[PDB]
């Protein structure tokens, strides 16, 4: 509908949001499970790990 | 980096499409971080710790 914003800018954006949807979900899968590991690591004292940077 | 709600149409044109690609990269880097944690998940999995 826009004379400047063509299919070009649209497709680039659409596909981009698609990318966002994919991997943010892939994160959450691991996160929720690792989250439990986090608590388990709390008891181990591994909660922080080794962050010297 | 101030409010973008002042020029909603203006910013969200360039600003929004821009933040999506960074999110695409940022979220991807998270998965790589998570991938190391996947190893700790595997010891959970394989050991059947539950």
């Amino acid at each position: 509908m826009d004379s400047a914003i063509s299919k070009e800018d649209e497709e680039r954006y659409q596909k981009l949001v698609t990318e966002n949807e994919q991997l943010q979900r892939l994160i959450t899968q691991k996160e929720e499970k690792i989250r439990v590991l986090r608590q388990r690591l709390v008891e181990r004292g591994d909660a922080k790990g080794t962050e010297l940077n | 980096g101030p409010l973008g709600s002042r020029r909603f149409v203006v910013d969200d044109r360039r600003e929004l499409q821009y933040r999506v690609e960074v999110q695409n990269r940022v979220y991807k880097k998270e998965i790589q971080a998570l991938d190391a944690e996947i190893r700790k998940l595997e010891r959970l999995l394989e050991s059947g710790l539950t």
